[PDB]
């Protein structure tokens, strides 16, 4: 188990193109076969692309070929996947695995494995938009001792990040901001609780302060009970 | 279509021992060489164990040589990965993975992948859920989305299902993957995306989340 | 194991490009893997290239890398071989079986094998010349009985085919005039023989006719013993 | 470098059995799916049997299904296909082929390939053999050919060997594949090129041809 640098991701809309790349840091890989594996969010693992060691047999998933073209060039030490066309079907995190074969040798049981830190693609077809703050209004149900939590949601704005706070900076124990989400359209979702006391409740007044300054918009918006 | 469902896995202090399953479906594990890989962010996913056919041969890493034990059990049609003496290194998300026969539908075949947590000073954690109705101004704005809070569970892993009234649901969810918190605990979110009209059209919507097959859950409803 | 119709072997000079191809004749074939075997003259078999059921993911031998191209139209039902820049290295019989894949189905396990009949692919920079005869003279030993084989030796001419006689069609009863054979020059060679009765040798004359019209040429060459 | 050297195989009446072996150098037969395949002219190369690791499943063609028997001994590292009941169709080339392992340095890995002949009214037929030393005519043009001449043997396989005094010859062998003669027996033709240096620089220079295993051979000088 050694590590290769892996380079190229990012963000781009659809159509567009990218290439990730493996490369070995101060030594020289023993050549053999190559993989790529990707990773959608909440989904399991899948196989894009294989390459040989001489770099002359190429597998693509169906999903895939066309689009995507594997290459290595073993003079640099480097295995490529030049990503064209791009999808939001391609929104994954893309790892440089070495492939398990059928061995057979002990050659092959104690080669090498190479592997990448995994870098994240983004095809998205959305851009700068300020947040849609809804309030998390606190329930019917408030025990005067404490047990009561209300939050602020954070919907659609577009890029990270978005900065919450709560009164100002002035009420800080125990909110919980929770890392955002990439949905379907594009964009990004979060949202902030805070558990507070019932008694002031009614009486206190809480807002929570939502910036995003890649739109250069906050929202301080009331989260009151109904 | 073949898979290989993972079961076993969870928490463990160092010196401590688990076993991981793979149940096949669709194939028998002794013709196909399986291996196991596990996940660690900024680790990427290293090959930890492999085994090669009929022969018995197999492979370690030189970190769980003398700890670790491949073993196919044929009568079962389940691949099983022994793991002894953890260490905190060996915390990480174990997947199933087959020989990847690539002239194939698909190239490889992979578990879902379980998580393995090694760690002394942190206990079991049950998850605080906390479960949103969609807000008036939302549901003013032509859209809804039910909102899924889960924090303070250890070690860092949930599942997450959505369910109108009864039946399963499956479109609009969005979950993230879990987050350490200040107090080394672990953070989740759940979203549900939904048209006024299904919300309103449904006696109850509810949220069920396990950590450690923890059935915790909430239902909230528009009355 | 059924057969497909392959075409488009033949004969070209070093650097030329020639096309293979298999496809069905009146039926649609079941799509899977399929790939190309050739087999050089006095040498074993060998794979060269192999492509998926869908198309995407090809296999080269590393002798054929580049020069090479499989590829595939399913909706003709044909595998195609575009083979480039071809060298002497490359004459050889092409064949069009299905690879043998690691099963583990039972789809896999009665899978239908498609063939090719296997066409002669000839990469020879020589062209039309005509032959050099030699005569395989009688040995020292000769029984007044028989056993007097003599012969003449046809070399290096181009192309196929040579017509050979010994004293004008007279002489018939036991001449073997061997097929030709390839050689690393390009050009064909072959001999025949007659066995002759020895109380002829010495009183009776032999001459074998050799002709070569794809050069517009014969020889008769006496066969006289030293 | 691995190898499968072939064994068995010959002449058979209709009726007849014969068993082929596969000699596994390099590897072991049981992790890797093994298979046969035959040749005729104008039939291909159609896989006959396969076998598929472990599990024992075997793959048959419809013509040997009930006829042929693929096996592995592993205490031997064998590879062996017996064949009962043969008819006159079963007459090809029998090569051992490996799976494919399409991502190792080549694909696939062949036998040298038997010969399997099955007929009734044609017996064994030993072939007759004449070598002829260069010419004079030839040695004058400045080059110099050895011509060995084979015919009349059934069934139609032989193998050549050239051998300088007693040495094995490398290169300029030219050896056609027998072909079918008037008689229904088989010919074949056996070219060494030669500079005229090394002609007259060997004592002797010998031509065998072994049909079954049949060593017959001639010898020329240039005395």
């Amino acid at each position: 188990q050694v590590q290769l640098v892996e380079s190229g991701g990012g963000l781009i809309k659809p159509g567009g193109s990218l290439r990730l790349s493996c490369a070995a840091s101060g030594f020289t890989v023993s050549y053999e076969s190559m993989g790529w594996v990707r990773q959608a969010p909440g989904k399991g693992l899948e196989w894009v692309s294989a390459i040989s060691s001489s770099g002359g047999s190429t597998y693509y998933a169906d999903s895939v070929k066309g689009r995507f073209t594997i290459s290595r060039d073993n003079s640099k030490n480097t295995v490529y996947l030049q990503m064209n066309s791009l999808r939001a079907e391609d929104t994954a995190v893309y790892y440089c695995v070495t492939p398990e074969r059928q061995c057979k040798q002990s050659t092959c049981y104690a080669r090498p494995r190479y592997w990448g830190q995994g870098t994240m693609v983004t095809v998205s077809s959305a851009s700068t938009k300020g947040p849609s703050v809804f309030p998390l209004a606190p329930s019917s149900k408030s025990t005067s001792g404490g047990t009561a939590a209300l939050g602020c949601l954070v919907k659609d704005y577009f890029p990270e990040p978005v900065t919450v706070s709560w009164n100002s900076g002035a009420l800080t124990s125990g909110v919980h901001t929770f890392p955002a989400v990439l949905q379907s359209s594009g964009l990004y979702s979060l949202s902030s609780v805070v558990t507070v006391p019932s008694s002031s409740l009614g009486t206190q007044t809480y807002i929570c302060n939502v910036n995003h300054k890649p739109s250069n918009t906050k929202v301080d918006k009331k989260v009151e009970p109904k | 279509e073949v898979q290989l469902l993972e079961s076993g896995g969870g928490l463990v202090q160092p010196g401590g021992s688990l076993r991981l399953s793979c149940a096949a479906s669709g194939f028998r594990i002794s013709d196909e060489d399986m291996g196991w890989v596990r996940q660690a962010p900024g680790k990427g996913l290293e090959w930890v164990s492999s085994i090669y056919g009929p022969s018995g041969s197999t492979y370690y890493a030189d970190s769980v040589k003398g700890r670790f034990t491949i073993s196919r059990d044929n009568s079962k049609n389940t691949l099983y990965l022994q793991m002894n003496s953890l260490r905190a290194e060996d915390t990480a998300v174990y997947y199933c993975a087959s020989a990847l026969e690539p002239l194939s539908e698909p190239l490889g075949f992979w578990g879902q992948g379980t998580l393995v947590t090694v760690s002394s000073g942190q206990p079991k954690a049950a998850p605080s859920v906390t479960l949103f109705p969609p807000s008036s101004e939302e549901l003013q704005a032509n859209k809804a989305t039910l909102v899924c809070l889960i924090s303070d569970f250890y070690p860092g892993a949930v599942t997450v299902a959505w369910k109108a009234d009864s039946s399963p649901v499956k479109a609009g969810v969005e979950t993230t993957t879990p987050s350490k918190q200040s107090n080394n605990k672990y953070a989740a979110s759940s979203y549900l995306s939904l048209t006024p009209e299904q919300w309103k059209s449904h006696r109850s919507y509810s949220c069920q989340v396990t950590h450690e097959g923890s059935t915790v859950e909430k239902t909230v409803a528009p009355t």
